[PDB]
RNA sequence: GAAAU
DNA sequence: CATTATGCATTTCCGACAATATCAATAC
DNA sequence: GTATTGATATAAGTAAAAATGCATAATG
């Protein structure tokens, strides 16, 4: 008993700031039978779940006429897409609250201000069955929305304190092929080491078959991605959306080092690891030199390491005695 | 030995002059050794130190520092010397395709035979000592930047390369001089070792080893990677102590002998260091035009003008500058001085589980706090740095020999203490020469201190009453400065005005006034010289009226006028009555009245006349919250009563900005003949250039950058080759047209003055708009300031810039659209077909270029009889040559003739008139 | 941060 | 040509200002 | 055959794309 808006109606929307929806209930119900979301959430009618960036909107409605969750939410300051949400899906169960999703006090004021949206927390054993985000970040200059999110991950504070969330991001293919990267690709960043040790993921659908040749081949077979055509979104002219899962997992490490670490080494990723030490500090070389006795891993190249080595790197330094105050690593231009 | 008392106490003219030759010819040693370089000096000093510490066992010291130093040196030479060898060995080779193509075809063949010239030695020495005078620069924290090191290194080794040619290629590729510090910061790096302590939690224990001294890393700022050296603690905290002077000497420092006077391009200033009389940073332009119009020899005026500001002696202020010692040494920070911070203090680490934003805001106040610190630092530093400087040439005679900028102002050679720095340093500041007072002298003593504490608008007898009226405390400051009323530091320039009621309190003791001797410079400062100038320029009567240009009973000020123009706008807005008009209302300020109202006829924008409101607005708090949207407001406000009022210097800057647009956007027509491969909108290589009155060419450096990266031993670095000459910003260009155009104005009346003062036989110090002089002299000085103005703007400065465009542009093209309906358009198709017939494809405006510079050359050609045949041919430049109206015809793109618009209609104003106006220039 | 327009 | 973008008056001095590494096509 | 040239990503709250403070330059 929830209407779903249609091409016809997109087609009035002036605005999307960049971002690009799936208009297609083909590809969601496709995507949705995919998933099979309901072994994880057991519940889904005591089920509380929130959306970030919803636009057209589609995709929740689709999921709530499958599933019916207790409580939906819809997080929105684009004045157009605002309007016609309202417009579209007043007197029905959904929720659509005006707030940016952009901004950092927004999540603290819905939750531990005036009770709007409160989570169960959850320990970190198991993917937490009362809390689910679904995101859309297909805009082009968001990518520091998503990277934040991933520090937030890391460092538990945004929402993952309430435990490992389940999260669903529409997000562009390019940055898919940045994060989905396996070492010695050629797309390897430190945005696919960051997903790789706090994240476990798995690609769902792209909107382009040409886009599938740069990520790895064993991924992809595994995944079985359900591709679609171009078409199901309203903007043609942006570039192919694609879709990541994402499951938080456990870790022992310290992030402020780790990160360190990571930045100051992978800088120079095609350079041997036989040098790049002289970029961690005052006598790295020789230090990590003498206390490394594999000489394979020195023949590394940081492109073809991984977490494993990584966190084995970020404790060496921490039992270097002296390693550099990490904490001060910023230049001092700033505004007075 | 203090030869300021000294020669005080001298009685007699006489032995006076006799003494002063007498310490002219002593002190040419002392400048010599002033002014002598340092390599060899520190390479002799470490030496020694070193010695010294083997004689005494060991040090833990800046001597030690140097003993280190040392070490360094005598490890280092090896390698510089094998790697020389290595490059003579490798430039004997026959013939080779691929002998390590990858590093020493690339790199050797790059940097041997400039590395191969100057002594290992030397070149150890200059990078050590440009790597350790290289900290924290460049925004880091705790080293320093790359791309500014391997310059900094190659360019001091250039240096060092040309004082071994003035001993007996004349400019080094940027590439190569970036190669070559690389190379030697490698080196260094390789070699620098320094020992250092630490703790190692599994030990929980104390480690003796050693480390090296520099380290290169990768910083990021907001996604751009960075070329940072970083410089280890111990080195730091060991060089932290030694200032500036202790670790090496300086360089840039004022004289003692008579400066050299200014005779080429080139020969001036310091007796053993040459330094360019124009300040060009990268403008081969200027420095092309500079030697050709000293070459020309119509500059000695210019010449004249700053032998005369440089030929001026200084002293430093006793009193004053034991007052500053007093306060430094008592360790609070004063209104000027920052005082002693003792070391950094960081927030409490916020939990890692806190929220993002609360992450962030700590972030920002660690950030915060580190910028800080540094800025007080370094500013507590500089000040220290002037204060070893007057400490050191206390008691001595000083002078300042003067530089130009490309506009034409002048400037001191030394930078770090002049005349124009702060009001400690402009206070720190006396004469050598002292004169009488004379009868006008109190006055003028009187006027100085009055106008020195703010009160320069009111008039001459006003001054004097209130200096009469504030005696007494002036007397008690000067008895007691410190541990008192403190008077003085209610003025705006309380050190200047501790100065004057020390002189003041030194008349009132003395039985005579008139016959008293007195050293303190008084300023006489003009008011709003850019609004006299284009009053000058423009004729306009009610401009100069307003500008205190004619003779008044009382001073006009445009300032406070446009003031409470903004206060009956503003309580007209008080009817609609908002919350800033409320809280504007009796609070408009003008000091940012000022800055709007004089910045507006310079070409300022809304957003920079925003930011100035608000950053003048800061200080007195109106909106401790927000002072942006109100800022907006009032910027609105003040535009809107600006452009009601001012009418013509607004026409002379349009009229400025479309002859900067039209030769910005122009072509040479000959000079184009080379293959820009363009084709149709080819690049623009032209800059406004003018001469100035004195006759110093005026030549606009914007010009685009083409950064490049370039492959280096440490790293690509991202520089710019200033010798490619690019095309021109013709946005900047058109921006800083009519700016440029006053300041040369004003500097050329302030060289004008200076001459003639000299002439006369004055002293004179220019601090830009304002003039320093004797008390005794103030008269005679306003009479020459305002003979020379009326002998430099008596001639119409505008028709004559126009006129010199004119000549220098005449053979000129500028690219036009040009409407395909209109019917000339139909003879230049026709035309342009014929050069389609030839070319047999589409006509080319390059083609079309060439085939207009045949004909321009056979006008000028010696055969007559050609020339008959020149003017038969014609072009599309030579078909609209003979139409006037360039308008009418402004589709197909046609080349246009270059024609500048039309000067404004010149008002009718004398400028005579000023002669007696008494309230012209104070 | 300092100086001038 | 109506539509869309770019930078915001000038100059001097000071530790100011300010990207680099990797990988593709291509030009030779 | 290979070396020079151009494109692209890095980190990630100085958002970005709506707006607008605005004049002028660059678009198709
Ligand atoms: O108030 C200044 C000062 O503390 C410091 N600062 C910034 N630039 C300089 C400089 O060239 N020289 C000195 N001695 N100090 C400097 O930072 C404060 C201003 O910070 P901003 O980021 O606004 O600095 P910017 O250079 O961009 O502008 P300005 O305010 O100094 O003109």
């Amino acid at each position: 008993s929830v209407p779903i808006p249609g091409i016809k109606d997109i087609s009035k929307l002036k605005f999307f700031y960049g971002f690009k929806y799936l208009w297609n209930p083909t590809v969601y119900n496709k995507i949705f039978d995919k998933l099979d979301l309901t072994k994880t959430y057991k519940h889904p009618e005591e089920l509380k779940v929130l959306d970030l960036y919803p636009g057209v909107g589609i995709q929740s409605a689709i999921f709530y006429n499958k599933y019916c969750p207790r409580q939906y939410s819809l997080l929105e300051k684009r004045s157009s897409l605002y309007k016609f949400l309202n417009a579209k899906f007043e007197g029905s169960p959904l929720q659509i609250l005006k707030r940016d999703p952009y901004d950092w006090s927004t999540y603290s004021n819905l939750i531990d201000e005036e009770r709007i949206f409160v989570p169960e927390v959850q320990s970190s054993d198991h993917i937490n069955d009362k809390f689910l985000t679904v995101a859309n970040v297909t805009g082009e200059g968001s990518e520091g929305l998503i990277m934040q999110w991933l520090s937030c991950i890391g460092n538990k504070n945004w929402l993952y304190r309430f435990g490992k969330v389940k999260m669903l991001l529409w997000m562009p293919s390019t940055t898919a092929r940045k994060l989905l990267a396996r070492p010695g690709m050629h797309s390897r960043s430190k945005c696919s080491v960051v997903r790789e040790a706090f994240t476990d993921t798995k690609l769902i659908a792209i909107s382009d078959a040409n886009e599938l040749k740069g990520f790895d081949s064993q991924c992809i077979e595994e995944w079985d991605p359900i591709l679609f055509s171009a078409a199901e979104i309203w903007p043609t002219k942006g570039k192919p959306i694609a879709l990541v899962e994402m499951d938080p997992i456990d870790f022992d490490f310290d992030v402020d080092n780790w990160d360190y670490v990571t930045r100051h080494l992978m800088i120079l990723k095609r350079t041997p690891l036989n040098t790049v030490m002289d970029s961690l500090g005052h006598g790295g070389q020789q230090y990590f030199n003498s206390r490394i006795t594999d000489k394979d891993l020195l023949k590394k190249c940081p492109i073809d390491l991984t977490n494993d080595e990584f966190i084995y790197l970020t404790k060496l330094f921490m039992e270097w005695p002296f390693k550099p105050d990490i904490l001060m690593d910023f230049v001092d231009m700033y505004q007075t | 030995i203090n030869f300021f008392e000294i020669y005080n106490s001298l009685p007699t003219l006489e032995e006076k002059k006799a003494f002063e030759s007498a310490l002219n010819i002593f002190n040419q040693d002392r400048q010599k050794v002033l002014e002598n370089r340092a390599t060899e000096a520190a390479r002799e000093r470490w030496k020694h130190d070193f010695e010294e510490a083997k004689a005494r066992g060991d040090i833990s010291i800046e001597k030690n520092l140097n003993v280190k130093l040392w070490k360094w040196y005598n490890e280092m030479l090896p390698l510089v010397k094998e790697e020389i060898n290595h490059c003579r060995s490798l430039l004997s080779e026959k013939l080779s395709d691929k002998k390590g193509l990858n590093k020493v075809d690339t790199n050797r063949l790059g940097y041997g035979p400039y590395l191969t010239l100057i002594d290992p030695g030397k070149m150890c020495v200059i990078t050590i000592l440009e790597l350790l005078k290289l900290n924290s620069t460049g925004g880091v924290i705790e080293g320093m930047r790359t791309a500014r090191a391997v310059i900094s290194v190659g360019k001091a080794i250039e240096m060092e390369f040309r004082s071994e040619q003035v001993l007996k290629k004349i400019l080094w590729p940027q590439s190569i001089r970036a190669r070559i510090g690389s190379v030697l910061i490698s080196m260094l790096i390789q070699v620098a070792k320094v020992s250092v302590q630490g703790v190692d939690p599994v030990t929980k224990a104390k480690v003796h080893g050693e480390a090296p001294a520099f380290a290169h890393g990768y910083q990021y700022h907001n996604g751009s990677k960075l070329g940072v050296l970083k410089i280890h603690k111990t080195l730091i905290r060991q060089l932290n102590g030694e200032r500036l002077i202790a670790s090496v000497q300086p360089q840039l420092l004022p004289m003692l002998v008579e400066p050299k006077p200014w005779v080429n391009w080139r020969s001036g200033g310091y007796h053993y260091t040459q330094s360019t009389l124009l300040r060009t940073k990268d403008s081969p332009e200027q420095v092309a035009y500079l030697k050709a119009a000293s070459d020309n020899g119509d500059i000695d005026r210019v010449y004249d003008g700053l032998n005369v500001l440089g030929r001026t002696p200084w002293t430093v202020n006793r009193k004053v500058f034991d007052v500053v010692s007093q306060v430094w040494n008592k360790g609070e920070g004063f209104l000027d001085i920052p005082g002693a911070q003792d070391e950094m203090v960081l927030p409490p680490a916020p939990p890692k589980n806190s929220d993002p934003s609360i992450l962030r805001a700590w972030k920002l106040q660690v950030k915060t706090i580190a910028n800080k610190f540094s800025s007080d630092r370094s500013n507590r530093c500089d000040t220290n740095y002037k204060l070893e400087i007057a400490r050191a040439f206390l008691g001595e005679k000083l002078y300042f020999p003067h530089n130009l900028d490309f506009r034409g102002r002048a400037y001191p050679l030394s930078p770090h203490f002049n005349h124009l720095g702060n009001d400690m340093s402009r206070g720190l500041l006396i004469f050598w020469h002292g004169k009488k007072l004379g009868p006008s002298g109190l006055k003028w003593l009187k006027i100085h201190l009055s106008n020195l504490f703010g009160f320069d608008k009111l008039p001459l007898k006003d001054r004097v009453a209130f200096t009469e009226s504030h005696l007494q405390d002036i007397k008690d400051s000067a008895e007691n400065p410190l541990t008192g009323d403190r008077w003085w530091t209610t003025a705006d320039k309380p050190w200047q005005a501790l100065a004057t009621c020390f002189e003041l309190n030194e008349v009132m003791k003395m039985d005579n006034p008139e016959e008293f001797i007195s050293h303190q410079p008084v300023h006489q400062d003009g008011t709003c010289n850019g609004l006299q100038h284009y009053a000058a320029l423009g004729g306009d009567v009610e401009g100069a009226t307003q500008v205190n240009l004619v003779p008044s009973d009382k001073p006009q000020d445009v300032y406070a006028h446009v003031a409470r123009l903004v206060q009956k706008r503003l309580e007209i807005a008080a009817e609609k009555g908002d919350e800033n008009a409320k809280i504007l209302k009796d609070k408009i300020t003008r000091k940012v009245v000022k800055q709007t109202v004089m910045t507006n006829v310079y070409g300022v924008t809304y957003v920079g006349a925003t930011f100035q409101i608000a950053k003048q607005l800061s200080p007195i708090f109106d909106d401790r919250k927000e002072s942006l949207d109100f800022s907006k407001y009032l910027t609105k406000h003040v535009f809107s009563a600006i452009r009601e009022l001012f009418h013509s210097a607004h026409l002379i800057q349009d009229w400025l900005g479309e002859s900067a647009k039209r030769i910005s956007k122009s072509i040479r027509l000959d000079v184009d003949e080379k293959s820009f491969k363009n084709g149709n909108k080819p690049d623009f290589m032209s800059s406004v250039i003018w001469t100035t009155p004195l006759g110093l060419p005026i030549v606009q450096p914007y010009r685009e950058e083409s950064k490049k990266q370039v492959e280096t031993n440490l790293q690509t670095v991202f520089i710019s080759d200033p010798f490619a000459v690019n095309p021109v910003n013709a946005r900047r260009q058109k921006a800083g047209l009519p700016p440029n155009f006053i300041h040369s104005l004003d500097a050329s009346h302030m060289l004008l003055s200076a001459a003639e003062c000299g002439k006369q036989g004055l002293d004179f110090a220019s601090v830009h708009d304002s003039y320093w002089t004797h008390a005794s002299d103030i008269d005679t000085m306003n009479v020459v300031l305002r003979e020379q103005f009326i002998k430099l703007h008596e001639v119409d400065l505008v028709l004559r810039l126009k006129e010199e465009f004119d000549q220098r542009y005449k053979n000129y093209v500028k690219i036009g659209k040009l409407k395909r309906s209109t019917d000339l358009a139909q003879k230049i198709i026709r035309i342009r077909k014929d050069l389609s017939r030839k070319l047999g494809r589409s006509t080319t405006l390059a083609d079309e270029i060439y085939f207009e510079k045949k004909r321009q050359e056979l006008l000028n050609s010696p055969l007559i009889e050609d020339r008959n045949v020149g003017e038969k041919m014609v072009t599309t430049v030579s078909l609209f040559e003979d139409i006037t109206d360039l308008d009418a015809l402004e589709g197909m793109s046609v080349l246009l003739p270059l024609r500048l618009p039309e000067i404004p209609p010149k008002g009718d104003f004398d400028v005579t008139v000023l002669r007696n106006s008494q309230y012209f220039f104070s």
